[PDB]
């Protein structure tokens, strides 16, 4: 699936 | 940032670096910004006002160092500058001081994620965290007033929201801070934000995300007595935001 999907806005770790 | 600790992207990596280029051969330093999503990146108007040529403007990710390459940096390169219809700056303040930046890397493509490069949260309309709360501003900003130099190395603070009566006192600010504003400080008036630091994030946790409340704008001095830090306050610009993100 697109790289895009894999930010969660606000995690570090 | 006067204060604070030196820091690595891995512990900010929405932040952005933004640079200007002069062929005379250097890059030089702008300001900083926030990754909104994959394509977008937020900033403040005045960082760019004088000088609206977004061809000259490079937006790198994923940097820890000022002027030395991290490993894992991306680069790009500003496909819109979006500054506020609006804007306007008096002797002090800066009004609407938001601004949107579209990034397009060289082969076509916008941010990618990794352990250095993620994006930040928008808070709902008019939601805040309440004075008191302590959030984190990062940026390459001057470490003392009397630097003329900017460090090398990333470095990061945490702040308190204080209340608009409480910035709006005549011995603060009085007037020159809006309701479209938001004021930080130290207790101890130890750590603030300086030149340099403008258009980077005043970071705190808001419904438990990590969300971007506000942008570094202006203040008198740093790290003075009863003159708190004063950034773009965020919640109150998310329909400008959406209309063109
Ligand atoms: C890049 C250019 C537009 C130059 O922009 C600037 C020129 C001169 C001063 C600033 C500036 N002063 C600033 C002062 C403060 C502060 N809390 N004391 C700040 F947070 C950001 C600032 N940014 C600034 O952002």
């Amino acid at each position: 699936p697109p790289e895009e999907l894999k930010f969660q806005c606000g995690q570090k770790t | 940032i006067i204060g604070g600790e030196f820091t690595t992207i891995e512990n900010q990596p929405w932040f952005a670096a933004i640079y200007r280029r002069h062929r005379g051969g250097s890059v030089t330093y702008v300001c900083g910004g926030s990754l909104m999503s994959p394509c977008w990146v937020i900033s403040a108007t005045h960082c760019f006002i004088d000088y609206p040529k977004k061809e000259d403007y490079i937006v790198y990710l994923g940097r820890s160092r000022l002027n030395s390459n991290t490993q894992g940096e991306m680069k790009f390169e500003v496909e819109n500058l979006i500054l506020h219809k609006d804007y306007s700056a008096d002797t002090l303040a800066h009004h609407n001081d938001i601004a949107l930046l579209k990034i397009r890397s060289k082969e076509g493509r916008c941010a990618q994620p990794s352990r250095t490069i993620q994006t930040i949260c928008l808070p709902s309309m008019y939601n805040d965290p309440q004075f008191g709360t302590s959030c984190e501003i990062t940026g390459f900003g001057k470490e003392a007033s009397t630097d003329y130099l900017y460090p090398e190395q990333l470095k990061m603070t945490v702040v308190k929201l204080i209340s608009h009566r409480e910035c709006q006192q005549p011995h603060y600010y009085g007037s020159e801070v809006t309701t479209k504003m938001l004021c930080a400080a130290d207790p101890q008036w130890k750590t603030d934000s300086c030149q340099g630091d403008s258009g980077g994030p005043l970071v705190c946790s808001l419904q438990g995300r990590m969300t971007l409340t506000g942008i570094v704008s202006w203040g008198r001095g740093c790290a003075l007595k009863d003159k708190p830090g004063v950034y773009t306050r965020v919640s109150h610009f998310l329909p400008w935001i959406r209309s063109h993100t």
